[PDB]
């Protein structure tokens, strides 16, 4: 309790934390394509 | 050299004072310097994106990056990116000077000697400079893209 | 380049002192200010002598 | 064996901005420029400024 | 990997009164990663680069220089 | 820009050439517009960081994704704090008139810092591009041009 | 110097031949060289991860990276990463040599002079080297982490 | 002045810093006044060479004296032709905005040329000073200042 | 550094935005820059006349230019003129920057070491810089002569 | 309206009434429109004050008559400053919802004051009525009813 | 006084009008005023139960309610109930004003000297006010509870 | 030195008599001496309470008083109280003199040398002097708290 | 007088005792009379040096005599310059309230200086006595007492 009561110093990471929550945007989900079925030797295109 | 310095030199070697045609040339340069500076700023913005888009347009997924090609080894890929960054940067300098003499003095001097010594393919370089020119003419607009494409085509024509 | 000079001046002396001992030999004079020590220290950082 | 010049110690100045005494005269003259009547806009708005 | 270069330097800034003949024109070998900044330095003086030639190196080889 | 001309004429043994005095007089004339642009970017900071985080996390969702660096509230707060830092350095470069006091604090060693932090530099460049777009919407045309100047320098520097 | 070269030197300055105690020292070195080489390999694997974890343990989110601290400027953060990479690399060299003389000759020679000239905080450096030592002793195991921590504590003790 | 900033940023691996872009924009703005000053010095050349020869041969009569170099009509015509050359180079430096295309043609090797021609260099400096005085009488105050700039460079160079 | 750059640095190391006192400092600098530029122009006019008048005031016809003095040899007289031109030029730079840090960084760094190594008399140098200050304060006026004399007295005080 | 409700429930021994809490809720709901009206009146300060004062001098020429109080440039500037003060208090009352800021800053002792200044009360009141008419013409219609009714309090309280 | 009249008084001492900073403070006050009204209703619901729970948690079965204490007598117990009822009511008023100056001017003017002269213990009142703060924070909610607790702690700090 | 003695010295080294600006400076000092003396009296009243409140604000319940911190040992806690009492006492002397030269002569002379020799944390000392400044500016009022905070911030700035 | 009490309480480990604070408050009160006395002695300096040289060379003619030191215009100008110096130090001691900043510059090593200059010290004491008499004629009674204080200190010091 005595670590939270001093004061967050200027230029902290917490001040911009609230802004991050406001923007939201959870990142994208996994593609699900499996590296065993990619067939990478045939899948690469020339040019 | 400049366009200003070229006009001053052409007036100097005759012993001529600055007549009205030279003043017309300098005033045309002072008119075009606005878009020259704005074009140089936005080309200095995203030069790496221009080089990336140019190799993705022209050189990637060919046989050149396959084994046997000249861009197979990763030091050769880095040298390719370096050469394209050189072409774009010196074309920016020649665009802001308004005179292609720095291309003749600093880039196009002994370059075919080097590219025939190392076995560098010349036609793929010309097509890469062409893709550079298309990308920066799209990025900067048509009106400054003309002057950018003039010096990039100067590099392409002197290379061939 | 030779490993002789590598054994005379690089091996008993640190990375800070080799900048002054290397600009005394070649350029003929000590390094000028701190930024000229910073650039040469980065070159001795991610590249060889 | 000891290093001859290890680094360059940064030395601080003994005058920051309080001297240079018309940069300093300008601090004052311009701080007092704000509160002298500033006649550019109507006069009735310039008697009601504390 | 070394190059054989023949090059010329202008020496525009001062009127040298010494021999100074070697510098204006030379035929020297320069290593691989060194010819880069040599190229650049020779172009800084507006120098003409006459002919670049391979001394050491086979082109197109990947390992072993 | 005065330190630039001073060390420029100081490497030479000559004085300051009076064309440099003309450029210093012109910068002294334009300083009032510079100060107004800097104050306009100053008072509206949290809007710019909000819209920059908006446009960035709409553009690149991998920082939002848990494999990326800016995952969670603490990491996304550190991300918006980095964007706040870069907006602050852009205001410094707007006042100083030349990009030296912003490159000295934000550019000169940024690639190895972001490499040993794990974050990609291209996402930071896209964040400064979003800051440039939001400040272009915030300012007038001649102000957005002169702000997009230094924003453009940062975007070119981070790449 | 080595442990081999130190044993040879200590036998040489007396004019002594290689007696059985020196052969014991050399055979102990030839026994320990196995884990010495394996430890040096896995430390050369992920040195950047070790330095990243060490600054995340000790130096990050302090006042040192805040403005006013010595790691506020980004060139100073890069110089901090460079110094920690130096400490880890030279500790790897001293671990594989089995003799701390290269630390005395190449790192600890004029280092307190430099760190008091630049105003670099010494105690934060000592705590960063301590966090380096804990991370690499976790990463390599206890048995080689002892010998790694000996030379890292040698750097820390000579720095103080 | 554009070649100056270009080779200045070209020795470095950096781009043109935008303070240099500001000085190029300001020179681009002042180019019209530069062109008017150059045309005013252009059309009135023979007056300036006449008054320069006037003030010089009043100041130093040894070139007139038969031991000096400019003795006779042919040598005095070559003398006024030299003054015409220096006025021409001054107009070039007025247009270019920086003293490089005038030093490259008139300054960089002038001492050994005039030494192996027998002429003293101080009389040439006094001739360019007379040209500066006559052009100061010919122009307005802000024009004579900016012309006496490059005339002052030539006078300092010949000494 | 500048006065602008010093104000920006002092606001930066706190993490502080530009408050009204810093804006007062910058606006005072933007007020004084007029006479700063005019003073720098007229000092760049006749620097050789200032150095000539200063040595004619202080150093000439003394024992210093007599044999046995430090300015007897003609290369030492030329070195004296060079040092006085340096003091005047760097004082001009510090006057136009409005911050004496370039004097501390480029002139006053290792200068007492050099002048005690060569046996250069320090008090005669201080009196020569004083005569420089009197001549340029007469030449430029009192209002800019104050700011010129501040940095010339800074050089004189750091030299002693 | 919060201060008045609190002191009215303070005079009694009981809490705030449900009716009064409905009053505070409706005041909060209308507060944003009141801030819009304050925005318009703040930005129209100059021309509203000048049109109202000139309408006053159109109606009442006794004050700018040489026997009157507002004779001369300085006196008429203080006249316009008084109208500025009253428009400022009207904006405060529009924002607060009470008339206690209007009252205890500019109403409570104004009769004795303008008696000792020699100024007629009715001409002040006619000037504030001119302000009411001008701000009624500037704003939206029932928004002007809102602004003009606070103006109406000031007008009726001055007389 | 309110938060609105505080904003108006601050702008009036400045002598300017209500522009955007004061307007944003007023918009903030309006947005919290909705939940402030809801909290005023839910506090005026069961004020008697709040005081009852507070005295049952803190003051009962102690030495002050025993014979030989300040709350022993029946009139003293009733004065205690009415004082805690006051502290709750005036903290409600200061919550709805958004401003503690009316609360200070109302009770903290003379309650220090009154509790000094009567011999009323201060710390037991501070404990009782803290118990009121816990009961109202449990009853109303989180953010309106801490809004109530700000002014209740203001009372408790003014008595101490 | 004093403000009186500094004015007399600045008039003396020119050989100048006491002109009207120096008399203005001395009369301003003779105007401000009233609150100077009253502030020094009430700071001499309760210096121990100020130091106690400052360590309770800044240094207590941190890691500094925990083991491993620099204030863990009780002789080090007593040395901390001694150093803070020194800062407050010499700031009182500099406030009553009206000239910070005694801080430069008696406190700030070799203090960073000592604090970097002993390993004393500098930032915690700066924070503690800041808490001292806030406590005495609250205790003495704003009008003398400004002049007290000037010399305490002088100690804090010279320490950093 | 503040440095006196400060080093006085500084040799001890105690604070400034509040009787010393009373004497500092009283000196702070009397500082305005001190400043008026110092300005009155300031503006009338050349009269005081003239009358001091008058009364001294009437009193002791050996400095005028060629065996004495102050023989000739240059030596008598140096003599009146010494009297000017001592009047200046007396004004310093009048402002400072205690004789430390005047003894530090004029008293502490004066006997060996005047001994190795050849001048007698008693004539300097008579010169400061003449300065005291002229300033006693120039000032009022309570001002001449407080000036003759420090003049008396100098006269006692030179003997
Ligand atoms: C400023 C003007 C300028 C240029 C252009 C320049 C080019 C240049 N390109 C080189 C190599 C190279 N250049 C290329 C470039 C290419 N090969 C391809 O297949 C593509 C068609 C093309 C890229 C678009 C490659 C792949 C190498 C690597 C050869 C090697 O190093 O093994 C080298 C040999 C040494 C080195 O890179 O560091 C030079 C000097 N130097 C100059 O001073
Ligand atoms: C091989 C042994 C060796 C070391 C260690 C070495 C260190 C060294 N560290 C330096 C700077 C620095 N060193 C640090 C390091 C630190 N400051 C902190 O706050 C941390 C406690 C610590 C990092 C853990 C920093 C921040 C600078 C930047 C100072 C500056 O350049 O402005 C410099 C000045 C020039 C330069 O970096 O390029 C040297 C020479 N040189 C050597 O040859
Ligand atoms: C003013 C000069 C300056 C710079 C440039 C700076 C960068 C900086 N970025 C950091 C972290 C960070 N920086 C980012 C960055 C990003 N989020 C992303 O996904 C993007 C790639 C990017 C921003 C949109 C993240 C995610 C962290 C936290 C990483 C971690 O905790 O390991 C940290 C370590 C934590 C801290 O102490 O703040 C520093 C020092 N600090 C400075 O003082
Ligand atoms: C544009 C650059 C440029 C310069 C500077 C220049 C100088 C120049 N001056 C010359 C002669 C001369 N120059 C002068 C000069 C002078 N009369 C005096 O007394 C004064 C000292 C001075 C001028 C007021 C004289 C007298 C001659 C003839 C000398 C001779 O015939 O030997 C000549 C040889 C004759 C000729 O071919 O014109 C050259 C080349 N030529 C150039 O193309
Ligand atoms: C915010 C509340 C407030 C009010 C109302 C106010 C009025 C006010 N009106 C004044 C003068 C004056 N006021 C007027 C007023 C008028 N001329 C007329 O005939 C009209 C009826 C009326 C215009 C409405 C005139 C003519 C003077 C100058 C009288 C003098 O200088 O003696 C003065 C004395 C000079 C000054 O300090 O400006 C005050 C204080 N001050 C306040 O703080
Ligand atoms: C509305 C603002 C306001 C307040 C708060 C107020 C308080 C107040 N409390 C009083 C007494 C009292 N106050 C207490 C209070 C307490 N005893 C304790 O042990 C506890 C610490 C505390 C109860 C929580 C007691 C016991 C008395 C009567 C003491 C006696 O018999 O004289 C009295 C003296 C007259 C009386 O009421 O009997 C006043 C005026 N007056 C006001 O105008
Ligand atoms: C008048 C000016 C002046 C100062 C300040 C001064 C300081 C001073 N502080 C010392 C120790 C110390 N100083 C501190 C102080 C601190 N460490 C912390 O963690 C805190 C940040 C800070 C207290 C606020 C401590 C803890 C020691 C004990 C070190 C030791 O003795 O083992 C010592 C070593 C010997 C001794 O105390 O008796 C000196 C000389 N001397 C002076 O003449
Ligand atoms: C402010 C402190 C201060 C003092 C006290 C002072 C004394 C002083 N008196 C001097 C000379 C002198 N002083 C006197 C003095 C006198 N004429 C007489 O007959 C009387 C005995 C006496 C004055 C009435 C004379 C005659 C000389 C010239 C002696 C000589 O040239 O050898 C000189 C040498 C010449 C010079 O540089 O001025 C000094 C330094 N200088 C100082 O800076």
């Amino acid at each position: 309790r005595k670590s939270q009561e001093k004061q967050l110093r200027e230029g902290d990471p917490r001040k911009f934390a609230d802004l991050a929550a406001s923007v939201g945007n959870q990142g994208n989900y996994a593609q699900r394509i499996s590296a065993f079925d990619i067939d990478y030797l045939n899948a690469v295109p020339n040019r | 050299q400049d366009a200003i310095t070229a006009v001053i030199n052409s007036a100097d070697v005759q012993g001529k004072y600055l007549d009205t045609a030279a003043l017309e040339k300098l005033k045309a340069y002072f008119s075009t310097g606005e878009l020259r500076v704005r074009a140089a700023t936005t080309i200095s913005a995203n030069a790496a994106a221009i080089v990336k888009e140019a190799v993705a347009k022209s050189l990637l997924y060919s046989d050149i990056t396959r084994p046997g090609g000249n861009m197979y080894t990763t030091r050769r890929y880095a040298a390719c990116i370096r050469d394209l960054d050189y072409y774009l940067r010196y074309a920016t300098y020649a665009m802001l000077a308004g005179d292609p003499s720095i291309l003749d003095e600093r880039v196009l001097n002994g370059l075919k000697e080097t590219y025939n010594s190392l076995g560098v393919p010349v036609g793929a370089t010309v097509q890469a400079i062409q893709a550079i020119k298309e990308v920066t003419a799209s990025l900067v607009g048509a009106d400054a893209g003309k002057e950018m494409g003039i010096y990039l085509d100067y590099i392409s024509s002197g290379l061939s | 380049y030779s490993n002789l000079y590598l054994k005379e001046f690089y091996t008993p002396y640190p990375n800070t002192k080799v900048i002054e001992l290397g600009t005394k030999h070649f350029l003929g004079r000590a390094p000028i200010d701190q930024a000229e020590i910073r650039k040469y220290n980065q070159i001795l950082a991610t590249q060889g002598i | 064996n000891d290093v001859v010049i290890p680094s360059f110690k940064p030395v601080q100045a003994r005058i920051q901005s309080d001297k240079t005494p018309i940069l300093a005269k300008a601090i004052a003259d311009l701080a007092a420029q704000a509160k002298q009547m500033d006649k550019s806009k109507p006069l009735f708005i310039e008697l009601g400024r504390s | 990997r070394l190059f054989k270069i023949t090059a010329l330097v202008p020496s525009l800034s001062r009127t040298r009164t010494q021999r100074e003949l070697q510098n204006t024109y030379f035929t020297k070998l320069v290593p691989y990663e060194n010819w880069f900044r040599e190229q650049q330095r020779i172009q800084k003086a507006g120098g003409k680069i006459i002919k670049v030639e391979l001394a050491t190196g086979k082109q197109g080889t990947n390992a072993g220089l | 820009i005065v330190t630039k001309s001073i060390v420029n004429a100081d490497a030479e043994a000559r004085y300051l050439s009076p064309g440099e005095l003309d450029r210093i007089k012109s910068f002294v004339a334009g300083g009032q517009q510079r100060l107004r642009i800097a104050q306009a970017l100053t008072d509206n900071r949290e809007r710019l960081v909000k819209q920059a985080g908006d446009q960035l996390f709409q553009k690149r969702p991998d920082v939002v994704s848990p494999g990326g660096n800016a995952y969670g509230q603490e990491m996304t707060a550190t991300c918006l704090r980095d964007l706040d830092y870069y907006l602050r350095l852009v205001t410094y470069g707007i006042v100083a008139g030349d990009v030296t006091p912003i490159e000295e604090i934000g550019v000169i060693g940024v690639r190895e810092m972001y490499k040993s932090l794990g974050t990609p530099i291209e996402a930071v460049g896209e964040g400064v591009r979003a800051l440039k777009n939001a400040a272009s919407t915030l300012l007038s045309a001649e102000d957005a041009a002169e702000a997009g100047s230094y924003f453009d320098y940062v975007v070119g520097a981070l790449q």
